[PDB]
Parts: C-alpha cells; sequence; structure tokens
C-alpha cells in the first residue's frame, strides 16, 4: 500500500500568515491512465471533510483561491495563503492512483493566537445527583490559550488525586481558543465529610495558579 | 442541490454485523463512484471500498476483506455498506462520499457513527451546575452515566449559542460523560431562565434542567 506521510503533524500559524503542508508518498502515484489522482481534504471539527484539491493543483469549486497545490513525484504541498480562522482543523492528502487507496495521517492546523488566561468557573454537586449516592464538582476552564494548562483538586486544603474525569475542546475558530472540563467525583457520602472544594488552572499566562473555590458552609 | 443522506448513529455488536444507507439525491446517482471512508476517533482517514451504482463495478480493498460488502439500490439512489466480522476497534463515524473521476469526493455525507460494544444503552442523568459566590456570570450542565454516543446538547432550544461550550464525551468504564457551559451577561440570569436541553436518541430520553441559583 502506498504511504502517505505528512508533515508537519501539527502546525500553528498566525491568522494572516501563510501555511505549507507536505505530503510525501512512499511510491510513485501516477495512475496508468497518465493521472496523478493526488487530492486534498480539510476537516473542520465535527464536520464531514471538504474537497480542496484534486490532481495536485486543480482547486475545487466554491474553495477559497488561499488553497494551492504543488508536487511532484512523491513530495506534494498544499499552500495555505492568509490563513483565516474557519481554517482550522485537519488537512488530509490522499492518493486515488493505486489499491488500494491511502490518505495521509492528516496535519492538524492550529491558529497561534495571542496567549488568553482561563476563564474559571467551580460548581458544587447538585441536590438531584446526591440522592443517587455520587457527588461531582464540576469545573471549567474556559477560553484559554495555548492548550497547555493544568488542573488541580484540592479537598479541605489537601490534593485529591482519584475521582477526576477532564474532557478538552479543540479549538474555537470564533476566538481561537481552547477550553476544558473537569469532573471530580466521589461517594455522597464522602463528600459530605468535607467543606472546602477548589480547582486550580495553571497556565503560562500566570505564575501563580488560577484558583476557584466553594466552602459548603458559605 | 447535492445531498449525500446517511442513516443514524448505531451499536454494533462484536462479531456481529451493521448495514449503513446512503441515499444521493440532486444529481444522477447512477452516473458517479460511491466511497465509504472510515474515521476511528482521534485517528485519520481510511477508504473502505467503492461502488459504482450504475454498473455494478465495486473496487475492493482487500484490508476490509470479509468486514465489508457494498450494494446499491439504483431505484431509491440508496447506497448501502454491509460491515461484518465487526470488532471493538471498528468502532468509528463511517462517511460516504460521491466519487468521480473529474474532481474526486467532492460531495461526502454527514457521517454515521457506529460504536462496537457489548455494553448496554444507558440513560443519561443530567444535573443542573448552578455558580457559587464567584460582570458575566457562567452556568452549566452535568450529562453523566450514559451509552452509547451521541447526546444533543442545546441551550434555552437553542436560543443561546454564542457563550457555549460543550465539551467532548469521556468514555469511563462503559458510560460517557459529558459537560456544557454557557456564559451569559451577569445582568440575565437569574432575572431570565436558562435551561439546557439534552437528547439521548438511543434511549428516547429528553431531559430539560432549568438552571436554578443556589
Ligand atoms: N487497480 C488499481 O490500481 C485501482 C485501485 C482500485 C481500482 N483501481
Amino acid at each position: 500500500d502506498v504511504l502517505m506521510t505528512q508533515t508537519p503533524l501539527s502546525l500553528p500559524v498566525s491568522l494572516g500568515d501563510q501555511a505549507s503542508i507536505s505530503c510525501r508518498s512512499s511510491q510513485s502515484i501516477v495512475h496508468s491512465n497518465g493521472n496523478t489522482y493526488l487530492e486534498w481534504y480539510l476537516q473542520k471539527p465535527g464536520q464531514s471533510p471538504k474537497l480542496l484539491i484534486y490532481k495536485v493543483s486543480n482547486r475545487f469549486s466554491g474553495v477559497p483561491d488561499r488553497f494551492s497545490g504543488s508536487g511532484s513525484g512523491t513530495d506534494f504541498t498544499l499552500k495555505i495563503s492568509r490563513v483565516e480562522a474557519e481554517d482550522l482543523g485537519v488537512y488530509y492528502c490522499f492518493q486515488g492512483s493505486h489499491g488500494p487507496w491511502t490518505f495521509g495521517g492528516g496535519t492538524k492546523l492550529e491558529i497561534k493566537r495571542a496567549d488568553a488566561a482561563p476563564t474559571v468557573s467551580i460548581f458544587p454537586p447538585s441536590s438531584e445527583q446526591l440522592t443517587s449516592g455520587g457527588a461531582s464538582v464540576v469545573c471549567f476552564l474556559n477560553n484559554f490559550y495555548p492548550k497547555d494548562i493544568n488542573v488541580k483538586w484540592k479537598i479541605d486544603g489537601s490534593e485529591r488525586q482519584n475521582g477526576v474525569l477532564n474532557s478538552w475542546t479543540d479549538q474555537d475558530s470564533k476566538d481561537s481558543t481552547y477550553s476544558m472540563s473537569s469532573t471530580l467525583t466521589l461517594t455522597k457520602d464522602e463528600y459530605e465529610r468535607h467543606n472546602s472544594y477548589t480547582c486550580e488552572a495553571t497556565h503560562k499566562t500566570s505564575t501563580s495558579p488560577i484558583v476557584k473555590s466553594f466552602n459548603r458552609n458559605e | 442541490q447535492v445531498q449525500l443522506q446517511q442513516s443514524g448513529a448505531e451499536l454494533a455488536r462484536p462479531g456481529a454485523s451493521v448495514k449503513l444507507s446512503c441515499k444521493a439525491s440532486g444529481y444522477t446517482f447512477t452516473n458517479y463512484g460511491l466511497s465509504w471512508v472510515k474515521q476511528r476517533t482521534g485517528q485519520g482517514l481510511e477508504w473502505i471500498g467503492e461502488n459504482h451504482p450504475g454498473s455494478g463495478i465495486i473496487y475492493h480493498n482487500e484490508k476490509f476483506r470479509g468486514k465489508a460488502t457494498l450494494t446499491a439500490d439504483k431505484s431509491s439512489s440508496t447506497a448501502y455498506v454491509q460491515l461484518s466480522s465487526l470488532t471493538s476497534e471498528d468502532s468509528a463515524v463511517y462517511f460516504c462520499a460521491r466519487s468521480s473521476g473529474t474532481r474526486g469526493f467532492a460531495y461526502w455525507g454527514q457521517g454515521t457513527l457506529v460504536t462496537v460494544s457489548a455494553a448496554k444503552t444507558t440513560a443519561p442523568s443530567v444535573y443542573p451546575l448552578a455558580p457559587v459566590c464567584g460582570s458575566s456570570v457562567t452556568l452549566g450542565c452535568l450529562v453523566k452515566g450514559y451509552f452509547p454516543e451521541p447526546v444533543t446538547l442545546t441551550w434555552n432550544s437553542g436560543s443561546l449559542s454564542s457563550g457555549v461550550h460543550t465539551f467532548p464525551a469521556v468514555l469511563q468504564s462503559d458510560l460517557y460523560t459529558l459537560s456544557s457551559s454557557v456564559t451569559v451577561t451577569s445582568s440575565t440570569w437569574p432575572s431570565q431562565s436558562i435551561t439546557c436541553n439534552v437528547a439521548h436518541p438511543a434511549s428516547s430520553t429528553k431531559v430539560d434542567k432549568k438552571i436554578e441559583p443556589r
């Protein structure tokens, strides 16, 4: 099978800047009929893939002229001029020349924006959940950049390392930020045996952790 | 108006099969190829196979020998893929795509999520996330302990969307948990109701949670 290797794997690029994506094939991808079926596709977060370019460098109708392709032999390049937020997602090359047809592994395009501190919010368990014997404390770390961040939980001042469940969004093109949810779950019984619950977010935008907390007796 | 409309999410069992549908409209079904493309969670794309509904020709991928059979009903302009001998790692989103010799995969269906698991369908619990003492206010909903994906979550029936963050579901044991936050002007809430609306098609569950202050 034709191996299609994309570099870089991850591509942070500022708004308005140019980006280039390389797609190398383990072998030639000229079909017997003379055509080179090298195509480029963009998959935005949570969407179906979109055709950008076919036969190496023909732009598909409806695709902005900012996308263009080149290459020959075993190295093909997608260029993005004047990157826009809507361009973020994963770019795939694809060969439809030799069986089986194969995609590249994909290139993650990230919008590189100004650093943004997380907006941190904390939420106690609902009474409804307590009824089932479990108790979830939720922390939102919203609209931060870059994606690198850590969340830590503390109960009555001491670090709690079990019961934690974390979820990370993909980058939001609305403002090129990331968000993250952390849920700390324990038994209702243990939840009621403590007073203070704290989540702490550590991010490059602050020398000190960002702290949000509540007391059950507040 | 070219459209490829795919069937809804599936829960398939290990060792079993599932048939996916892809109904074409807005063009002549039998004038183009039709490919299926698979995509695993946090993984890239993979071509499964192609059939030409006009001629009945099938382009095969040996990697899917005994795992995929492609058919088509010319009458209803609908393409099918039968995925068999399923295992857990066949869990993926499956797309259909109109496939032309001039341009390639120019049009794609919206994708069908296929979960392969022996776990039972479980309805979600939906819990309100009411803020505590701490210019804008952020509220949320916690959607806990459901299976399989997907759920849909909206705020005030879709009216609020600009301040919303919905997070990807995380699987723990055989149950998913998801959360969603909504940020609004401190003047809006609580002097204005904010409600998260959750649907879990697999269990025909709908749940509303009005966010009330503590
Ligand atoms: N034989 C080939 O190279 C291609 C692959 C699928 C059909 N034609």
